[PDB]
């Protein structure tokens, strides 16, 4: 056929070692630009004035960081939510000072990862698969959108997006707890049940299937060689795993249908992480965790502290120290 | 067993509404009945709000989301947003609730008694999902209905008493609109605006003339697309690009609704024109700016030369420059200098905030609005303790702006998830592998190895 | 398989079941209500009532400060309330 | 020296990625 | 007062289960 | 007529409360599709007329 | 406040907006009626 | 054994919890622990 | 048949709830830990130990009730009911914190019982005991955090109290005093928990989206017979999808489920090691090189230094009320605070 049909057929080829696809056509350049910029800024970027107060934070290895302390630093509070491409700076020197790399990285990354999601759907279509892997991936993607995009929107500044760094991430979590009491928020409690329960069920299923592997090997070889790739039959006795697990608890707390069991494995963490992503995304609009400060009082009206009041003493320490030079007026309203 | 069980329909009880895909009459009942529920809620909720309404408290101190929608349209309200007549709220309430019962009646008739399928009773109401001409015909009718609706808002603004205009002098007032903006350079300029800070895409619309004019254009656009579609059939290119199934059309609309919920979220958070702060409380940006104003006012009253006061960082303690040089309020609120509001713009000059106006022209109503807004900032706890996360119990307050923004984010997010679910599944079903892989012809097994 | 017991779907739908438990469940409920409405829960567990957290004019907490003098410390603090 | 070290290790991982993908044990259907 | 609230919502809420209940007796078309 | 308005308004409420339960049972009981056709039709007009009547009385006591 | 005429309906009005949730709860009562066929 | 249909007991039970929980949320605003 | 062999028969009977020898440890200790928790969150205070209300009775809700740790002044006392502190007085036992040791120790022994149960049932049924081995990680966490950590500290007071918000407090104490987020052992634990959740979701979604068409319905759950021979999904198509999407894929089903065991189990074990360190205040709190530089160069700032300033806030603002037995009195003027706030 003609040129454009050759190109189309290559793009959507199921014979390429890595699938490209139409989503891939956007994903590849945006992920490459994000990765290249991120690697160079992490190693060599000069200090960034994150809070807009002419107090630059050093985030790169060459300016005194290690792997744990380093980061790509969010762009200046002075910028807020304004778009700050390279071409809007008078010079690269200005762009680096005000944190331009952060914007470039997050935008190319949010776009690339969104297309990574679409690319998962796209290949599943070309292979004849059911299509909902990409739904599962939407839980982590939405999480990323929350800390890098939504939360800056609600608060008015990319200076309050999550930093690209190990310690930067901790910084973000601590300040979040003081400003929103996320620990007392049900959606983050749902997220913790999501991931603890994911881990638990992960270990459970691995241990249960591993426990019922069919003897196909000797004791001097890896049990793993009892399974051959593409083999017709199952390599474990699911009836036996149910028999074990049904007795460990009781017969109906246990799954004997493989399809129902694996759907539960998918849904538990995905839902829970949807909820914690929705939790960041709504604390972005200052609907915060439950507040039980001074919620118990005695017959006279003395405050009788609870554990919520002790949490609040901690929150208050975080509140009054963070960004110690950045507040001139007594309420920290964003 | 007219469908209605898993053996005949192929879907289990937890996906039972999928049994209605090719039962056009029962499906009609489901929609009408569900429309019943929406109109019911609009009715019951408004009466709840009226029954709980105290006219001497701000609307935003009382947990009201629907009465503010009615006030913005210019009913029940006077200068400054004062509630002058509650009777129109009652009327909106009752009329929806009554109407919900006929909708209710019509929906439960169609779902139970009426014909399961419409296609033999009448050739006009029955439809096949794959009929591309009949589908765009329904589309077109609804397009026209929507265009009519856009023009109702125009009717209200120009002929039937106007809209609440927070920018109206003397603190806002209802006002009839007579010069709608028709210049498409403005109307469509909004659409090409960047969604980023200082620009804000269509969320930046800040006067009612633009709002009314936009709804003239949209009404005429919808009415004309209706006719277009009623009369046309899809072209070849469109036929090859889309999936033509009932589930695919669902997924397309879940897509649309998602996008729209995200836009409403940002509208209610940033826009103080069609969401007047008189009614909804201050925007987050607005409350933050109001605090800087408040303490500028206090300290200047004590003798501070606020324009030359250098703060700890070296930046001005009250006033500083935006990165394009505008004079703006200092402090963390430097991120919010894009904020515009009728209480603040009197102090604005060509270079930003004007220091002579600050030294001379701040009226008590501005000092009052700034104190009010700073203490009704949209921060509060899930259980409605107002203020920052570390505040003590006392103030029972969460901004309507928070409730409305959080709620429609959640809802927009899950309708995106719905889109992906049903879009992918519609593709699978159309290619015929939605129930899994055919063991006898597994496609990957006919493919060359990757290595 | 069947471990041999009586199915639950079978028991709860049975009338004999509800004859018995139309009484016992509410009775336990009311016992528990009574447990608190009589004030009995306070004296069993040593939980302060709303009026016994502080003495009228004290703002300090009756914190136990000794391991072995501990049960005595609590008693002496319960006396300063009257 | 410390900067060089962190960058060296990061660089080795990226090279591992390349071989683990393109020079893997190919899966076959035994 | 709040008994009024609770008697109203007591009656409204049983309204639903009753329809189901009636139609079951009449071998209705559930 | 403060008393005849409260009368009609409960006539509305009790008639809604009736027809809320009654129309769905009538509709899915196959026995008396005909013994009840008349019924729901009369309640319907009764309901509607009642709404109009409450609607005009409102303006004599509002 | 409602108009003082309709004040007797204040407790019915306080419960009305929760009614749409009972429809979702009523659908489950219904499928339990039919055994989730 | 099976004289009272299961769906009935379900609704009864459910409306039973709904009440108890509803009361606990009421109590979050009344009396002990309401901040008042 | 000796009496031992007759008791064996009856304990290993196939009943709705299997008992076994393990049950003689499991069921009493678990019921009592559970029961003691319910009893204490419902009725018991922390007034004499902590200066806190902690029960439904006092007006706490589900998030703020706790069975709280005994007073610092009890040291590591077992706080037996018949011991020297309570002298058999149940009421005084509750007031002094005895339900906390009651729960702690009966739960310790109930977890033992649960693992032995996993061993007992696996033996009788004939499967390998990998689930019991997996449960070792929860036991490492429980022992490290609830037992070892307080035994290294001054008393049980500083262990975790059993409550939703009591545990949140514990998290923040650990940030402010131990800088626990900086600890590589916690970081490995995070990786194993988050990667466990990741493995959970991706394995579930993969199987659900490579199913073979084994029935003709749209609900695909009915096309599975637990006695069937065949794999219900396609390893081959799963492998191709992921090789092309992510570059690598599992090819071995056994390795894949062994990895699902390994990852979260190994994460929790690593985190437990770190907590044993913190039992001794052996923290990864600082980076000396950052501190030498920061002290000398007032323009050097990183996220590391910013986070320590927050830790300093947490300690001073929370210690007086969180450790009331220290009688900390901090005048307003000593409290660290930035500008304005
Ligand atoms: C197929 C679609 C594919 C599209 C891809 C390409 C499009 C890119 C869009 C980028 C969106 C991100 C930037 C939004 C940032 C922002 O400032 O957005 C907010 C803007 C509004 O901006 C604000 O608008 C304001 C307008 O108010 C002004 O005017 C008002 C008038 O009353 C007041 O006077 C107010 O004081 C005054 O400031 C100001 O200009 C602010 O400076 C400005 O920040 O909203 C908007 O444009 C409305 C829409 C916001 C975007 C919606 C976010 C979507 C979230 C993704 C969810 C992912 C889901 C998970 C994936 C799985
Ligand atoms: C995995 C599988 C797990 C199986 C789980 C099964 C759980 C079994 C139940 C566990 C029993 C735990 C109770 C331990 C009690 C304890 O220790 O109680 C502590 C007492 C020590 O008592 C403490 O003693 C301290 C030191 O005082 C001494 O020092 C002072 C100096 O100023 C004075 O001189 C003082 O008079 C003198 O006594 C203080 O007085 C404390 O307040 C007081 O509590 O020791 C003692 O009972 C015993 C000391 C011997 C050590 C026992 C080994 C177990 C403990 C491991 C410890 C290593 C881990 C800690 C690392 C850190
Ligand atoms: C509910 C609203 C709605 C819906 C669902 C449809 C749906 C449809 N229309 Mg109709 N249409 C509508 C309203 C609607 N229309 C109105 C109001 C008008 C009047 C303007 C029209 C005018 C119209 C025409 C003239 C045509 C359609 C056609 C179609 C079909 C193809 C759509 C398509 O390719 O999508 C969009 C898909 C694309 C691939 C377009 C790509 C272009 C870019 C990527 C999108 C942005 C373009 C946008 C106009 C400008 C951006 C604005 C920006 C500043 C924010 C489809 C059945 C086509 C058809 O088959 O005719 C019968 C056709 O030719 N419609
Ligand atoms: C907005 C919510 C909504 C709506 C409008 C519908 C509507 C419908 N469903 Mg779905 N459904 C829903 C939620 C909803 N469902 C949920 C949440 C579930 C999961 C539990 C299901 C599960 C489900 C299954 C499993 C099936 C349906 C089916 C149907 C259709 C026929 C039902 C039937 O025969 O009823 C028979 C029931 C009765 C006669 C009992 C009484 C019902 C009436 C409507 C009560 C109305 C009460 C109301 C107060 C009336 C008075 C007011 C009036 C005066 C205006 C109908 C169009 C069926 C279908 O597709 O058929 C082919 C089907 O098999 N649905
Ligand atoms: C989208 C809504 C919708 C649609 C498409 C239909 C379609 C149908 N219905 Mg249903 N129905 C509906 C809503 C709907 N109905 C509602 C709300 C009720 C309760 C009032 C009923 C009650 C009902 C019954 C009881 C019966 C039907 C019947 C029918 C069929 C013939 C009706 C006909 O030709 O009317 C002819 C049309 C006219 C005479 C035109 C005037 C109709 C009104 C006045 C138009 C007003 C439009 C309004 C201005 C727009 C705003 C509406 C609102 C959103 C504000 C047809 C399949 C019949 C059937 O199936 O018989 C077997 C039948 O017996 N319907
Ligand atoms: C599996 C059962 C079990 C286990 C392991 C425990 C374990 C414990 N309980 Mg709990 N307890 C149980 C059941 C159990 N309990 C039951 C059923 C109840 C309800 C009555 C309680 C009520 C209870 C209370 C109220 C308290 C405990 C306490 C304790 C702790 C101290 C126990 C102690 O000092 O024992 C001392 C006694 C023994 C160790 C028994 C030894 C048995 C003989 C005499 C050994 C000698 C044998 C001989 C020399 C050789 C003979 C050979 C043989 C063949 C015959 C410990 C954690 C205390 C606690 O938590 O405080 C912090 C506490 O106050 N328990
Ligand atoms: C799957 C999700 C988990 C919950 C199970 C869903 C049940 C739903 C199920 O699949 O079918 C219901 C199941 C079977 O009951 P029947 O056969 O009586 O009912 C058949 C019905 O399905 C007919 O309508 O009932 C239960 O097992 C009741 C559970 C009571 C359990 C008593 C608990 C007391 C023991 C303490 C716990 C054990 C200790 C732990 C080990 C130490
Ligand atoms: C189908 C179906 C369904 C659904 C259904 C629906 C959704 C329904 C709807 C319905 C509706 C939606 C209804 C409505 C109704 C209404 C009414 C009935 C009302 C009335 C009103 C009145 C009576 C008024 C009165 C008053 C006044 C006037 C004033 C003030 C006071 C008062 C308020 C009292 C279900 C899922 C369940 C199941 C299956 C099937
Ligand atoms: C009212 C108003 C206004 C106005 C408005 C307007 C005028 C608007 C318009 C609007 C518009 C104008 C819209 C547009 C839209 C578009 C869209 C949204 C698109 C979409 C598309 C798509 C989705 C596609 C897809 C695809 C592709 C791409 C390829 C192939 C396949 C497919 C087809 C799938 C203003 C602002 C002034 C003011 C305020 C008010
Ligand atoms: C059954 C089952 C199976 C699985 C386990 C589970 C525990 C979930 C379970 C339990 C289910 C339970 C607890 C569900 C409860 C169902 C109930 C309470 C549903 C109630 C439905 C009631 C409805 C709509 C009533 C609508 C009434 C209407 C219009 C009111 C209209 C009125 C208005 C608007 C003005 C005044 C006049 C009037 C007529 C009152
Ligand atoms: C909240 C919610 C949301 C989802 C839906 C759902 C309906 C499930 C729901 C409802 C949940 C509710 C409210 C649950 C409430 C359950 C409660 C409070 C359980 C209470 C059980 C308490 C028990 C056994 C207590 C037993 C105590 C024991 C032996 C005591 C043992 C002893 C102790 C402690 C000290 C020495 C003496 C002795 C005897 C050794
Ligand atoms: O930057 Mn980052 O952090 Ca959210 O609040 Mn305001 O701002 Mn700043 O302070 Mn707190
Ligand atoms: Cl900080
Ligand atoms: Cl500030
Ligand atoms: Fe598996």
């Amino acid at each position: 056929a003609n040129l454009w049909e050759r190109f189309c057929n290559w793009v959507t080829s199921t014979d390429n070692r890595l699938y490209v696809g139409w989503f891939g056509v956007i994903m590849i350049p945006t992920l490459l630009a994000a990765t290249i910029c991120f690697v160079i800024a992490f190693i060599a970027a000069p200090p960034v004035d994150i809070d807009g107060i002419r107090e630059p934070v050093s985030g790169s290895l060459l300016y005194g960081n290690n792997i744990i302390t380093g980061a790509v630093v969010p762009s200046s509070n002075a910028i807020g939510l304004h778009f700050y491409p390279i071409w809007e700076a008078a010079s690269l020197d200005e762009w680096l000072y005000n944190g331009g790399p952060y914007q470039l990285i997050i935008f190319h990354f949010l776009l690339g990862a969104s297309c990574y999601m679409g690319r998962q759907w796209e290949l599943s279509y070309r292979l004849g698969m059911r299509p909902w892997i990409c739904v599962a991936y939407s839980a982590p993607l939405a999480s990323a959108f929350a800390v890098f995009l939504i939360y800056p929107i609600g608060q008015g500044s990319f200076s309050d997006g999550m930093p690209l760094g190990i310690s930067g991430t901790f910084n973000f979590m601590i300040v979040f707890q003081a400003e929103h009491n996320i620990l007392m928020h049900p959606f983050h409690q749902l997220g913790v049940a999501g991931v603890f329960g994911g881990a638990l069920f992960c270990a459970m299923h691995g241990s249960l299937v591993t426990s019922s592997l069919i003897r196909e090997t000797t004791e001097t070889e890896s049990a793993n060689y009892g399974y051959k790739f593409g083999q017709e039959e199952e390599t474990y006795n699911i009836v036996a795993a149910h028999g074990y697990f049904g007795r460990l608890i009781f017969q109906y707390a246990s799954f004997n249908n493989s399809r129902s069991l694996h759907f539960f494995l998918a849904a538990w963490p995905v839902v829970g992480v949807w909820f914690t992503a929705l939790g960041i995304s709504t604390m972005a609009f200052n609907l915060n965790g439950f507040n039980f400060n001074h919620s118990v009082i005695d017959a006279k009206g003395n405050v009788i502290n609870t554990w919520a009041d002790i949490i609040n003493r901690a929150n208050l320490g975080m509140e009054v120290m963070h960004e110690r030079n950045a507040h001139n007026f007594p309420l920290d309203l964003a | 067993a007219t469908n209605r069980d898993q053996e005949s329909s192929g879907f289990a009880w937890w996906a039972g509404n999928a049994r209605l895909i090719n039962l056009s009459g029962k499906l009609l009942g489901a929609h009408v009945a569900h429309a019943g529920l929406i109109v019911f809620w609009a009715g019951a909720m408004t009466l709840f709000e009226l029954a709980h309404f105290i006219p001497e408290k701000p609307m935003y101190e009382q947990g009201l989301i629907l009465i503010p929608h009615i006030a913005t349209l210019g009913w029940g309200v006077g200068p400054g947003g004062e509630v002058v007549d509650t009777f129109p709220f009652f009327v909106v309430g009752v009329v929806h609730l009554i109407s919900s019962a006929v909708l209710g009646f019509g929906g439960v008739y169609h779902a139970i008694r009426g014909p399961e399928t419409l296609e033999e009773y009448s050739s006009f109401f029955g439809y096949d999902w794959k009929d591309k001409n009949k589908m765009t015909t329904i589309l077109g009718f609804h397009l026209i209905v929507l265009g009519i609706g856009a023009l109702l808002l125009v009717a209200k603004a120009m002929f039937f008493g106007g809209l609440y205009d927070t920018w109206a002098p003397g603190g806002g007032d209802v006002r009839v609109i007579t010069n709608p903006t028709l210049d498409p350079r403005v109307i469509f300029g909004y659409l090409l605006k960047s969604p980023f800070g200082g620009e804000g895409w269509i969320v930046s619309v800040n006067n009612l003339e633009d709002v009314v004019g936009g709804h003239i254009w949209i009404g005429l656009i919808c009415i004309a697309g209706g006719i277009w579609h009623i009369l046309t059939t899809p072209f070849g290119w469109a036929r090859r690009a889309f999936i033509w199934s009932g589930e695919a059309y669902l997924s397309y609309s879940l897509g649309a609704l998602s996008m729209m919920g995200f836009i409403a979220t940002c509208f209610v958070w940033f826009n103080n024109t069609v969401y007047p702060s008189e009614f909804y409380g201050p925007t987050g940006p607005e409350a933050s700016q109001a605090q800087a104003m408040t303490f500028l006012i206090r300290d200047q009253k004590l003798g501070a030369n606020v324009g030359s006061a250098q703060g700890p960082t070296g930046l001005g303690k009250y006033l500083m420059r935006s990165p394009t040089g505008e004079i703006i309020f200092g402090g963390e609120t430097m991120r919010f200098w894009d904020f515009r509001g009728p209480w603040l713009e009197p102090l604005r000059g060509p270079n930003g905030l004007d220091l002579n106006k600050i030294k001379n022209d701040i009226q008590p109503w501005q000092e009052r609005r700034a104190a009010e807004y700073m203490t009704h900032a949209p921060l509060g706890s899930l259980n409605s303790v107002g203020g920052v996360a570390t505040e003590i119990n006392s103030v029972n307050f969460v901004s309507p702006r928070s409730w409305l923004a959080t709620s429609h984010f959640v809802l927009a997010f899950f309708f995106l998830v719905g889109h992906l679910w049903h879009a992918g599944r519609a593709r699978a079903a159309a290619a015929g592998f939605e129930k899994g892989i055919d063991r006898e012809s597994e496609p990957v097994l006919s493919m060359p190895s990757l290595d | 398989g069947t471990t041999g017991e009586r199915p639950f779907s079978d028991i709860i739908t049975s009338v004999r079941y509800w004859v018995i438990h139309s009484i016992t469940i509410p009775a336990l409920f009311i016992a528990g209500w009574l447990f608190v409405s009589t004030g009995l829960a306070y004296d069993v567990f040593g939980t302060p009532r709303p009026d016994s957290y502080y003495a009228q004019e004290q703002r300090s907490i009756p914190l136990v400060t000794d391991r072995f003098e501990a049960k005595q410390q609590v008693e002496t603090f319960l006396e300063q309330l009257k | 020296m410390e900067t060089i070290t962190y960058v060296f290790i990061f660089a080795c991982i990226i090279a591992l990625f390349f071989f683990a993908i393109f020079f893997r044990e190919p899966p076959r259907i035994t | 007062e709040v008994i009024a609230q609770l008697t109203m919502i007591a009656m409204i809420g049983i309204a639903g289960p009753m329809i189901i209940f009636l139609l079951a007796v009449r071998r209705g078309n559930l | 007529m403060t008393i005849l308005f409260q009368l009609a308004l409960a006539a509305l409420v009790i008639l809604s409360f009736v027809m809320v339960i009654g129309v769905p049972v009538a509709y899915a009981s196959p026995q008396d599709w005909d013994r009840s056709k008349q019924l729901i039709f009369l309640g319907s007009g009764l309901w509607i007329a009642l709404v109009l009547v409450v609607g005009v009385l409102n303006f004599f006591v509002v | 406040k409602l108009p003082e005429a309709y004040a007797i309906f204040d407790p019915l009005v306080d419960v009305l907006p929760v009614i749409p949730v009972l429809f979702l709860a009523l659908a489950f009562v219904w499928q339990a009626a039919v055994g989730f066929r | 054994g099976g004289r009272i249909p299961l769906w009935i007991v379900a609704t009864v039970a459910g409306m039973g919890v709904i009440v108890i929980v509803g009361l606990f949320f009421y109590g979050a605003y009344a009396g002990l622990g309401s901040s008042l | 048949r000796g009496w031992f062999d007759i008791l064996d028969d009856w304990l290993k009977r196939d009943r709705f709830v299997f008992v076994g020898w393990s049950g003689i440890l499991l069921f009493p200790c678990a019921y009592l830990a559970l029961g003691g928790w319910l009893t204490g969150t419902t009725f018991v205070t922390s007034w004499y130990t902590h200066g806190l209300a902690s029960s439904y009775l006092e007006g706490c809700n589900f998030l703020t009730v706790a069975v709280s740790t005994p007073a610092n002044s009890m040291g590591h006392s077992l706080l037996l009911l018949w011991g020297p502190e309570a002298q058999g007085d149940f009421t005084r036992w509750c007031q002094l914190g005895g339900l906390w040791t009651f729960i702690a120790l009966h739960g310790a022994f109930g977890l033992i019982g649960f693992m032995l149960r996993q061993f007992e049932i696996a033996r009788l049924v004939g499967v390998r005991p990998y689930n019991a081995i997996a449960f070792s990680a929860p036991i490492a966490v429980f022992v490290s955090v609830f037992l070892i950590y307080p035994l290294g500290q001054s008393s049980w007071f500083f262990a975790p109290s059993f409550g939703v918000a009591a545990i949140f407090r514990f998290l923040l104490f650990f940030q402010g005093f131990h800088n626990w987020t900086l600890n590589p052992f916690h970081m490995m634990g995070v990786a194993g928990v988050l990667g466990g959740a990741l493995l959970c979701a991706i394995h579930g979604a993969t199987v659900e989206n490579t199913l073979f068409q084994d029935g003709e319905g749209a609900s695909t759950f009915r096309a599975f017979n637990p006695t069937q021979a065949e794999e219900t999904y396609s390893m081959v198509t799963a492998n191709r999808f992921w090789s092309q999407i992510f570059g690598i894929a599992f090819s071995n089903k056994r390795w894949l489920h062994f990895f699902m065991l390994f990852v979260p189990v190994t994460g929790l074990w690593m985190s437990a090691i770190g907590v044993v360190g913190l039992a001794l205040n052996l923290r990864s709190y600082d980076f000396i090189s950052q501190e030498i530089r920061a002290a000398e160069d007032p323009e050097f700032e990183t996220f590391y230094t910013k986070n320590l300033l927050l830790n300093e806030g947490i300690r001073a603002w929370m210690a007086p009320q969180d450790q009331p037995h220290e009688n900390f009195v901090f005048p307003e003027e000593v409290l660290p605070r930035g500008n304005a706030l």
